[PDB]
């Protein structure tokens, strides 16, 4: 008896719905309990829709509707936990196992609103266990999940060093915990399950009185134990937000999920039955928007559009020249020739042809940006994975240093912070700001008018570099002084966002990891293939490494990146 | 598959206390075969894990050594044995240690204890724990043998920092396969990781599970400065409460009383160190202890001035039931500490008083055999579980915070509520126990154990017991009693007892209410209808009674008798009588919980599918006398029914007659002392009483339910 | 506030089936 429970949740129903309706089970042993009330959107419409549709399927639908009123009383909004709100829940829930009982039917499963159950055989293996409250874990995006392992005297989270290696899947198998909400799968056959009870709480009840805090006293007062267990990859959840945001903040963590269940599968398909509302692309309020892409490389382009409007982003597409496949004759017939003295600061190696198409690429996009006179232009990668509210934490920034402004000329959004110190000097009044340092991975980064000019103005045609080890130098921060006095002017201004917006989405040594460059080919000869670097790959991740006294607290963060609830 | 047979577990125990014998036991429970050292001679070495000490049982093992040092097929294992309980079984014992491989393995604790240099030079692990601990380790005779032939010290120096010196040497490490426990498969230590232990219990054993690697150890020890967290365990590992079979070790080591002599004597000692209500009950009760009273003797110490009456009252009873009596007044001067000092030392001095069974007198004992039972158990420190009424105070406490203050625990509420039965083991116990006189001779021989510290007595002296090592006891098989609330006492009045109906519902309802009031309540008769739609029932006792009355006299100003009244809104009384309405003495709130708990019951079971909430506003006290008023003429009453209550004996008191009903022509001839009289007085019932002719009475009224 | 316990649940035996 599938029972849902849906409020505000018209931007995430038809995903969820669509993911609910592929359940490897034979449909005419099943049932619905759709009972939605208090909800601003059009959740009704939206829900009449599919449940008209496929009423014939299903063996016997149901239906609750309460659309007046359309706000509590005693609430502030639409995501504080007024008692009131408690209370009906309980009751609701009450009532689904009440009307579960009366049916003669095995089992109960809670799905709710944002749980997408993307495995289509979640069903089949919670039920082929034998356990009487068992309850998948779903992944997230940070700590979050839904169990917990330990409540301390009146029921809060208190870990226990035996979450992490659950959460990050080194072990396995059902482990024994006290907590389970969300998506759980009850048992109604076993004699013991009948004294499980939502809303009248235990007599001997002590407590706060929150809705999943009735529960667990109740499942340890009858002597069953609810199980949780993660033999395989099963959903994907939201993190709670706080108690004071807005209808479109939610919207917004949903498509970051949606976003996150792109990065290792085909997307999540909605639903036949019903249609998505799309929406219009903006421009961000930019000039333009690159991406460089490769045209052999397909399969990278199509996610990363597939992201790009998911965040209602257009994109001017650009062709990057395939540096493997070009020769010397059209090499030095644009006077392409490499700086002297420079050899791989790793390994040793002179040069590569993967790194020059993408400085290739980078110079004819920066002379194009030249030619056309932009004020502000953003650049992108082939390999990317957006951090939350990226379009509006970047729009607020940029809003702020507009209206106060300076000299913002390769103002940074994702890099490596390799000189691992003391914290760096934050720009006075301005949040999330700092200056910059040395750092690789010019993944993405915010070309100025004025930083095009003068980096053109370099003329680097005899001078070939990784454009990771060739931008420190224009800000006088690279390390080796001979390269430095190999240039001339050092006028450029970079800055950098302390909270990263933007990661690798594969590292190296890592699944799905295909390097068009570094594998390559020397700039001269054809007969050295440097092959992908394995041992001394050097490049692992700037995450673990940085879990040090880095700091960097002196910063102004923004109201928003301030999320999560008991959990983490 | 080595055989179970060639393993053979040293330990070293100078004397034997009881933690001795607990590991003994838990150790016998698998069949294991211990051979002891030192059993009888002097710890010469030092404290015990305070600083330093403890190099002398090395040399004990050295010259033990010589006897196996040829055997070959033998694994040998050595624990310290004042604080080990053994949680598994050798099989598994002797599988894990082949799995390890190795020659000696030793336990790993997080902290270099007597060291800080040495730090850096142990190798490198990037999970468990890294350094070394000498208290356990299991291998090979030979390697054993080897290992500490190379002992030549004094008999006092420190002996762990000898092992982590030969441990350190890379060459003699890898020549002897010197190896640690670094994930916890066998040892485990409850220092530093006293947050990664869970009791998974079983069908009829209890074991103990590290979830931060997932291991289940086999020797539990609980080194450093934890054994309270080691004697909370000791209840449950490895067989001390199984949740199908009752208790473990429970119901042996049982003396039954045998002999025919007549039973050991006894040294009683109550204390008085607060204004305590219900005092007069608790010292009747004394002499009802099922004890024989010519050995039984006393001593009875007040501290406070206002008690001195009742004990002056009730004392040549206890001087002639009891083989002896002394008394310690008010005038003393004695702090409480010195109080207590001075009965354990006078128990201390006289090599008779086999036990000691201090008692305060905060402990109303419900069952009459506690003495026994508590003797009988044959411990060394034991108390009763007195349980506050519908409450989870009580007199122990779960577990000590750092501050040496309450810090509940987490079976705390599956004790107090009895779902468990046997006898615990606990950090601190008051208000009832039975020490031992051994232990009180010659194991606590100090005197002041009570006073000395600027904290409370209670506190201290549960911490000088602790702190010798001696067990504090606490069995809750059977229902031994309740506590009395004594938090707030008004003092000021006549009977103080009176207003003790907010606080200790039970005992106010076993001394006041009338004996008979449950039989009348279940209904096999006694309720009386000598008229119809009249009612007879008993509802006070003759201590209510008299106490109300003598009370009510005591206040004097008989008011009333005019027929325009202040005393009510309007001001016009329909029949004055000279009454005081209950909200001058202020029994109001009292009179009116009275009505709400104990009338409503009995009519709500009289008049069947009525539903009341026994609200009342009018209640009062009436006297009549030949001189001044006679009774009243016929009339009628305001309110569903009323309850008229009789508070003197008639004919020993007063003569005259009760209450005459016309539209039956129904006499009620002569009231008992405490019943009560229910009927409806609004519209049937025309009702007017008989004057009295000779003496006094006094009647209760209580119009219910306007 | 220590020493979590993993107190021992059975499976309880099975309704009998309606008719
Ligand atoms: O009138 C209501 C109120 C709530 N809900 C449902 O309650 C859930 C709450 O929505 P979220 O997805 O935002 O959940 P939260 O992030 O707020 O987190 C919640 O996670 C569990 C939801 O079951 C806990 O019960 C607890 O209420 C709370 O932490 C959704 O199923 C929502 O549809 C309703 O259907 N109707
Ligand atoms: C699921 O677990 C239940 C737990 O009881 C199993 O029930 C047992 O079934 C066997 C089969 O004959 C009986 O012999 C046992 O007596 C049952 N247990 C009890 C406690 O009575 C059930 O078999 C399990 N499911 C499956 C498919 O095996
Ligand atoms: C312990 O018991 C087992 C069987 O229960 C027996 O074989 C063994 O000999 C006993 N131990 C000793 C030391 O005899
Ligand atoms: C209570 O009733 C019994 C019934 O026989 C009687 O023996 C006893 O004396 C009564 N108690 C009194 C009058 O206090
Ligand atoms: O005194 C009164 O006001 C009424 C007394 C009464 O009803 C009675 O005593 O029967
Ligand atoms: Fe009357
Ligand atoms: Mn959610």
């Amino acid at each position: 008896l599938i029972a849902l429970l849906a409020r505000n949740a018209a931007h995430a129903l038809p995903t969820t719905l669509g993911a609910l309706e592929r359940l490897r089970h034979p449909r005419e042993r099943t049932a619905l309990w759709v009972a939605t009330d208090h909800n601003m959107d059009n959740t009704s419409t939206v829900l009449r829709e599919w449940l008209v549709a496929v009423k014939s399927l299903y063996h016997s639908v149901e239906w609750r509707p309460a659309e007046e009123p359309r706000s509590y009383p005693d609430e502030e909004g639409p995501k504080h936990w007024s008692d009131s709100r408690y209370e009906h829940v309980m009751k609701l829930r009450q009532a689904a196992l009440k009307s579960a009982r009366d049916m003669w039917a095995d089992y109960i499963l809670f799905v709710d609103a944002d749980n997408l159950i993307l495995n289509p055989d979640t069903l089949s293996l919670l039920i082929a266990e034998n356990k009487t409250v068992v309850a998948p874990m779903l992944d997230s995006r940070a700590a979050y999940s839904n169990f917990w392992c330990g409540m301390t005297s009146q029921g809060y989270y208190k870990r226990t060093p035996a979450y992490i290696p659950i959460r990050k899947r080194d072990r396995r198998g059902c482990f024994a915990v006290p907590m389970v909400h969300s998506t759980f799968l009850i048992d109604l056959r076993k004699a013991a399950s009948r004294n499980l009870a939502f809303y009248p709480p235990h007599p001997d009840y002590t407590w706060s009185f929150d809705d999943i805090i009735v529960f667990a006293f109740s499942c340890k007062q009858a002597e069953v134990q609810m199980y949780v267990c993660n033999k395989e990859e099963y959903g994907f959840l939201p993190v709670p937000l706080r108690a004071h945001s807005t209808l479109q903040d939610e919207a917004e963590s949903f498509m970051h999920v949606q976003l996150e269940v792109m990065v290792k599968h085909p997307p999540a398909e909605p639903s036949r039955f019903i249609s998505a509302p799309t929406k219009t692309p903006d421009k961000m309020g930019f000039d333009e928007v690159f991406m460089i892409n490769l045209r052999r490389r397909q399969d990278r382009r199509e996610r990363m559009l597939r992201a790009l409007q998911a965040q209602e982003i257009e994109c001017r597409l650009v062709e990057a020249v395939d540096g493997k496949a070009m020769n010397t004759s059209q090499v030095e017939a644009l006077g392409i020739q490499m700086l002297p003295g420079y050899r791989d600061p790793y390994h040793g190696r002179p040069l590569t042809k993967g790194e020059l198409g993408c400085f290739l690429s980078h110079y004819n996009i920066w002379k194009e940006v030249v030619d056309r006179g932009l004020q502000k232009s953003l650049v992108f990668e082939d390999d990317l994975r957006f951090e939350i509210f990226f379009k509006r934490r970047l729009m607020n920034l940029m809003r702020d240093v507009e209206r106060e402004g300076l000299d913002w000329d390769l103002i940074y959004v994702g890099r490596k912070r390799m000189q691992v110190e003391h914290p760096e000097k934050a720009v006075p009044r301005v949040r999330n700001l700092v200056e910059a340092d040395y750092s690789y991975w010019t993944l993405a980064y915010v070309i100025s008018l004025q930083g095009a000019r003068k980096l053109l103005a370099a003329e680097p045609l005899s001078k070939m570099l990784p454009v990771d080890e060739f931008l420190p130098v224009m800000f006088d921060k690279h390390p080796v002084s001979e390269y430095k006095a190999h240039f001339s002017l050092r006028n450029l201004h970079a800055f950098s966002v302390e909270p990263l917006l933007i990661y690798p989405t594969h590292y190296t040594g890592d699944d799905g990891y295909v390097s068009d460059t570094e594998t390559s080919v020397v700039w001269n000869n054809e007969h050295v293939k440097t092959d992908w670097d394995r041992a001394k790959s050097q490049k692992m991740r700037e995450q673990q490494a940085l879990s040090r006294e880095a700091k960097n607290s002196d910063v102004l963060q923004s109201p928003l990146d301030s999320a999560a609830r008991d959990e983490l | 598959p080595v055989n179970p047979e060639k393993l053979l577990v040293i330990t070293v125990a100078t004397a034997e206390t009881e933690g001795y014998l607990r590991f003994l036991r838990s150790a016998e429970f698998f069949n294991y075969t211990v051979r002891t050292l030192g059993l009888g001679e002097e710890w010469r070495g030092g404290d015990v894990a305070r600083t330093v000490g403890g190099g002398q049982k090395v040399r004990w093992l050295k010259k033990e050594m010589e006897k196996y040092a040829d055997r070959e097929d033998m694994i040998i294992m050595f624990v310290d044995s004042y604080d080990v309980i053994l949680a598994g079984s050798p099989t598994e014992l002797l599988k894990k240690f082949v799995q390890s491989g190795s020659r000696l393995l030793f336990s790993a604790e997080s902290f270099c204890w007597p060291e800080w240099g040495l730090a850096e030079q142990y190798p490198e692990v990037g999970t468990g724990k890294r350094f070394l601990n000498s208290g356990g380790f299991i291998g090979f005779a030979t390697t054993i043998h080897q290992i500490v032939r190379q002992w030549k010290y004094k008999d006092d120096d420190d002996d762990q920092l000898f092992y982590t010196r030969l441990y350190l040497d890379p060459g003699l490490r890898e020549k002897l396969s010197l190896n640690l426990d670094h994930k916890s498969r066998i040892f485990q230590n409850l220092n530093g990781a006293l947050d990664e232990v869970v009791l998974k219990f079983d069908r009829n054993r209890v074991r103990i599970r590290n979830v931060a690697y997932d291991t289940l150890p086999i020797v539990v020890h609980g080194n450093g400065p934890t054994k309270l967290q080691l004697n909370y365990l000791g209840n449950y590992v490895p067989n001390g409460w199984t949740p199908e079979g009752g208790c473990g070790f429970c119901n042996q080591d049982r003396r039954t009383l045998p002999g025919g002599q007549p039973p050991p004597r006894v040294f009683l000692a109550v204390f008085v160190e607060q204004p305590t209500p219900f005092l007069p009950r608790f010292l009747q009760r004394l002499l009802l202890l099922d004890y024989p009273p010519d050995r039984v003797t006393l001593f009875l110490h007040n501290n406070e001035v206002f008690h001195e009456p009742h004990i002056a009252d009730s004392w040549p009873q206890l001087q002639d039931h009891f083989s002896a009596v002394k008394l310690v007044g008010p005038e003393e001067a004695l702090s409480p500490g010195e109080a207590r000092d001075m009965a354990m030392d006078l128990c201390r001095q006289d090599p008779e008083c086999e036990f000691y069974f201090s008692l305060d007198a905060d402990a109303v004992l419900t069952n009459l055999q506690t003495l026994r039972i508590l003797i009988e158990e044959n411990r060394k420190v034991i108390a009763p579980m007195l349980s506050r009424h519908g409450k989870l105070w009580s007199n122990f406490w779960g577990a000590l915070s750092p501050d040496e203050y309450y810090a509940r625990s987490e079976d705390y509420v599956e004790l107090v509520q009895r779902k468990r039965v046997g006898v615990w083991n606990v950090p601190y116990i008051s208000q009832a126990y039975v020490i031992r006189g051994d232990t009180l001779r010659m194991e606590l021989p100090q005197r002041d154990v009570f006073s000395g510290s600027d904290t409370d007595p209670d506190m201290a002296f549960c911490k000088s017991f602790r702190d010798k090592g001696i067990f504090l006891h606490l069995s809750n098989q059977h229902e031994f009693g309740r506590l009395l609330a004594t938090s707030r006492y008004d003092t000021e009045h006549l009977h103080p007892d009176l207003w003790q109906i907010f606080d200790n519902p039970v005992d106010w309802k076993e001394q006041y209410i009338h004996e008979n009031y449950s039989r009348a309540l279940e209904g096999e008769g006694i309720v009386e209808q000598p008229c119809p739609d009249v009612y007879w029932f008993p509802l006070l006792s003759e201590q209510m009674c008299d106490e109300l009355v003598a009370e009510m006299e005591h206040y004097g100003q008989w008011s009333g008798g005019r027929h325009e009244d202040s005393r009510l809104a309007g001001g016009y009384e329909n029949v004055p009588t000279v009454d005081i309405h209950m909200k001058q003495v202020g029994y109001e709130d009292q009179w009116l919980q009275l009505l709400r708990t104990y009338v409503g019951p009995m009519t709500e079971s009289l008049f069947p599918g009525y539903h009341t909430k026994a609200r009342a506003v009018m209640n009062f006290v009436v006297r009549y006398r030949p001189d001044e008023q006679p009774s009243l003429r016929p009339h009628h009453d305001s309110s569903t029914f009323t309850l008229n209550v009789a508070l003197n004996h008639k004919g020993l008191d007063y003569e005259g007659g009760g209450c005459r009903f016309l539209r039956y022509d129904c006499v009620i001839s002569s009231p008992r002392k405490g019943w009560a009289l229910l009927h409806p007085g609004r519209l049937t019932h025309y009702h007017e009483g008989l004057p009295t002719t000779w003496g006094t009475r006094y009647i209760m009224v209580s119009f219910v339910d306007p | 506030a220590y020493f979590p316990e993993e107190r021992w649940s059975p499976e309880s035996p099975l309704q009998a089936p309606r008719v």
